[PDB]
DNA sequence: CTGGAGACTAGGGAGTAATCCCCTTGGCGGTTAAAACGCGGGGGACAGCGCGTACGTGCGTTTAAGCGGTGCTAGAGCTGTCTACGACCAATTGAGCGGCCTCGGCAC
DNA sequence: GTGCCGAGGCCGCTCAATTGGTCGTAGACAGCTCTAGCACCGCTTAAACGCACGTACGCGCTGTCCCCCGCGTTTTAACCGCCAAGGGGATTACTCCCTAGTCTCCAG
């Protein structure tokens, strides 16, 4: 079976990057 | 949300280029466009089932290109259809009054030298800006069919041409890891966003021709407010990650939000403003757009830095290009893979239209 | 215009061409082909000149222009 | 006599198209595309190379294709098929 | 669908590249890749051939239309 | 070089549209064949030597096909 | 390893069609060489781009001959003695 | 020193279009030598054909038309 | 002054003639003149390709030196 | 035909060429290139006699050949 | 690793198609009278190009220390070949019947 | 200036002499090819630099210009003898449809 992720305001595995 | 993939060929199992939601459309069944290596552009119809599945139904198909279509796109209005391919040439189309409708060509952009690689619009309907091979980012009157402008300072492959929606300045990324951002009204240069320094050593803010993908398309925000660029790299090794700027200052991004591992190629946002539900812009608004990787989608909105919406393991083959519907119920992907596929989402879901 | 292209200028250049003898509506047809041809080498090399940023067409894009039809010269 | 042409024709290199009408219809066509356009004299020399040059590789492969149907003529079938076979068409 | 033999194909590529060099391999998506090329070359050429036999007013296929078609195709 | 059949030359011209065929031409097909091959190869190997590979790839002959200028669609 | 860079830089090159010969350079020695043959004669900038572009594919055109010469002395470097033969079995000089 | 304005990279460049892998340090200054005398070898007979067009300026034409008569029009 | 055995020439051009067209006639003159011009054409391939095979510090002279020879004259 | 240029023939032509050592299948490539030589001059010898109206061949057509290939000799 | 049905080879059958001739009607090559547009050459300086310069800026060249792919150079190692010769072996000259198509010479 | 005519010039083919030219045999050995090891000299960033390169810009010269005209060579065109593109007919040639074998490349 295919893997969704909706609208959310086991998302927080895939958090974006800064660079300091 | 739901997402379907599409397992039946569209282009012949040729890859599929190109996307564009009818803007025109007021309702809630869409109409789609698909570009392929077919040197065809097939218009679908793309409709919700009862059970809130994606249903494809192809309408018509539009050989009038001699080779491979690489950017198809629509007016604001939705009645006017530009189509670009690698015979250097933008097709007109216009309603007409195996196809179930039918289409005509009405005026033939010639004055393309390569491969064409990204179509733009503008807000009032008379302006087109297209990008090519040639190193050169074209202007064009819609009244005349007729070039009336030319920026020949990219020194490498040009992939993505964005309009101001307010109609001031044209942002324009080449394969020469520059960004050119010139002002319409002065038809010269104004901004160039090459390098960037982080921490004090300044290094490229883009990378060189490794992308597996054909498209670098960066885009405006609707209101114009932010610059939205995919496929840059920050060392902090090198990471992927697509960088935000402003109208305030072109020239440095405060933020970027990372894709470490494959890069970020494809940008668009959608057309309807939501109520609020770190903020990179701060309006009583936001807006929600969405980013095609090389093998993901991600989906993220005005305040949220981290993204809204995850999709990863759908397609074999480098993502090419992504599209939000005119109502925000669909955004269709496709990769090189010769099948698309697209994300539903259930009314309001993305939040409280404006 | 195209009557400028004329009948016995045509006939030299068949003649150049090996051609012994000529039906007599080529010349009503072949006027048509250079259209063909030449609606196509000065169509982009205008653009050339255009993409040079120069409203004066020069030998060296028409050159270009027949390097990407394949006929150089 | 037409053998005669052909031998002293092959022979030399000038110019076959008179200048000022080639001249005319450069700027007749290049008028439907957009107005004030200047063109060099060398540009429209070369206009005129390529054109005679692209005529006599034509009328060299129509004549081929004419005595390939053993006429020796040369009809509009011809030119027609000498553009198809060519790819131009 | 195909209508050459995959092996034929395949052993006279390998005697060509023998004679071009030794020990240089072809791989299966190469090997079909290559057929259709041929495929596809030969059928146009056949197809030109076709209309230049028509020309001349006889069905049937004569060796020197093939070659005609070549120059004109400027090959050769 | 026979390996190329005397069926597969007819059944490529009746899907070519023709009547009737020769002979001749069967040879004929055989070195224009090979003669089409005795270049593409080459820039293979101009490429593959290129590459510093021993075994060829797709992209050898999407290079061959695009220096002669007769790209073909599909894999 | 060595020998990579090579290789990208013919997959970029070949493919591609631009200058090699930078455009200010070669002015000034098309000049130099005019002013050498006669003095008070001017050069087109059309004319000194197709004067370049015959350069350019001449000298691309002998070293492909060259290294055909190269390859043909089992040896992947070109040497001087190379081009002289290159020149010599061309005819020119 | 005109000559040397043309650089080894640009020689190096031009090689590569060539479809070579090793240049040797020493043919820079032969492929000079040979460039220098190509150039003397057009630029002689175009400027011979400009001056018979009776013009103070060589234009791109006669330029072709002095490959022409040396053999690699272009 | 020749080397090429002056009746097997004939003959030879003579047969070439025979296949581009029948019935095509040869003076003693002409046959002599193509005699020169084959003569020089192959001295001046041998000499050139002596050169070539005295690169690669051999002596003698194989059929990839000829190849090469021809090749960069633009023959091929 | 092609087998009247004889082995010896090629040896001596060769030795009168300047190269002193000679291999095998030389022999056969030298009437390869001999035939690829003839085949021009002979065609284009034909197309001058068929414009003059001619069976015969003048040595005239023959340095005509010649000077259209580039190795004009009297 | 072993098996066997779709495909390649020859052939009878003849039948459809390529080839060559027969007016034959049409239409395409001289040709002469002319004129008419083409080639050429003379100005005006208005308005447009390339030259040349200053600035910057930054992409690209230049040097060096550095190392390893590679030229080549010495030493086998096997191998075709140019030596002499002895056999064939095409064959040049010396003559022809017999000609016919061509090319220079001569006369009207 | 051109048509006829004579006369040589390749034909084209034998019919032989002897005659230089070619082929095949034997192999000692000069040389192609291979192998290996050395040094040496082209590929690689760091840092400096430096010079293409772009953009504007005052100054200035060579594309150039249409009008007449000078003329004048070439194009239009109608007449007309004449070649040839073509339909039809008969003739000879060469692939379709099994028939059978077979064979071998693909499949379990």
């Amino acid at each position: 079976q295919p893997v969704k992720i909706g609208c959310v305001w086991v998302l927080q595995q895939f958090a974006a990057c800064f660079l300091e | 949300m739901k997402v379907i993939t599409c397992e039946i060929a569209w282009h012949n199992k040729e890859p599929v280029y190109s996307l564009d939601f009818q803007h025109g459309t007021a309702g809630r069944i869409h109409r789609l466009a698909s570009a392929g290596v077919d040197t065809n552009v097939r218009i679908w119809k793309v409709e919700k089932g009862p059970d809130g599945k994606a249903i494809v139904e192809f309408l018509s198909n539009l050989a009038r290109h001699t080779k491979a279509v690489n950017v198809v796109r629509f007016s604001p209005t939705g009645e006017i259809l530009a189509s670009g391919g690698d015979d250097a040439v933008i097709l007109l189309w216009k309603v007409n009054d195996l196809n179930k409708e039918n289409w005509t060509v009405v005026k033939t952009l010639r004055g393309h030298l390569e491969d064409v690689y990204d179509i733009c619009w503008a807000t009032d309907g008379n302006l087109m800006a297209s990008a090519s091979v040639d190193n050169t980012a074209i202007i064009w009157d819609v009244s005349k069919g007729q070039k009336i402008s030319i920026f020949n300072e990219h020194k490498s492959y040009v992939q993505g041409v964005t309009w101001d929606p307010l109609g001031q300045y044209v942002a324009t990324l080449s394969c020469d890891r520059v960004l050119r951002v010139y002002s319409i009204q002065k038809k010269r240069v104004a901004f160039n966003v090459s390098k960037m320094l982080s921490g004090a050593r300044s290094y490229r803010m883009f990378h060189d021709d490794s992308m597996k993908s054909f498209f670098r398309r960066l885009s405006f925000t609707p209101d114009g407010s932010l610059l939205l660029t995919p496929a840059g790299c920050v060392e902090s090794n090198v990471m992927n990650t697509t960088y935000v700027f402003s109208r305030k200052n072109l020239k440095r991004p405060i933020a970027h939000l990372p894709c470490p591992g494959k890069a970020t190629l494809a940008v668009r946002c959608c057309p309807v403003y939501f109520e609020l539900r770190v903020e990179l812009m701060s309006l009583p608004y936001r807006l929600v757009f969405a980013v095609a990787s090389e093998d993901s989608v991600l989906l993220y909105d005005t305040q949220q830095s981290f993204p809204f919406g995850y999709v990863s393991n759908i397609h074999y083959h480098t993502l090419s290009d992504i599209s939000w519907s005119s109502d925000g119920a669909f955004l269709a992907i496709s990769s090189t893979d010769g099948y698309c596929s697209f994300v539903t989402f259930e009314k309001d879901e993305l939040g409280i239209p404006l | 215009n195209i009557q400028g292209i004329t009948k016995p200028a045509i006939r030299r250049l068949a003649r150049r061409g090996g051609v012994k003898r000529i039906s007599g509506l080529i010349y009503e047809e072949t006027r048509g082909v250079l259209k063909v041809f030449l609606e196509n080498v000065i169509r982009d090399a205008v653009t050339y000149t255009e993409h040079a940023k120069r409203k004066t067409v020069t030998a060296m894009d028409v050159v270009y222009a027949l390097k990407r039809q394949g006929r150089t010269l | 006599v037409a053998l005669r042409e052909i031998r002293r024709y092959q022979k030399s290199t000038e110019l076959l198209i008179r200048k000022l009408p080639f001249q005319r219809l450069v700027r007749e066509i290049a008028q439907d595309f957009k107005t004030d356009l200047r063109f060099q004299s060398s540009a429209v020399m070369a206009l005129q190379e390529a054109c005679e040059a692209y005529l006599v590789g034509l009328f060299e492969d129509t004549n081929l294709c004419a005595i390939h149907a053993k006429r020796v003529t040369i009809m509009p079938k011809d030119i027609q098929l000498a553009r198809r076979i060519r790819g131009e068409r």
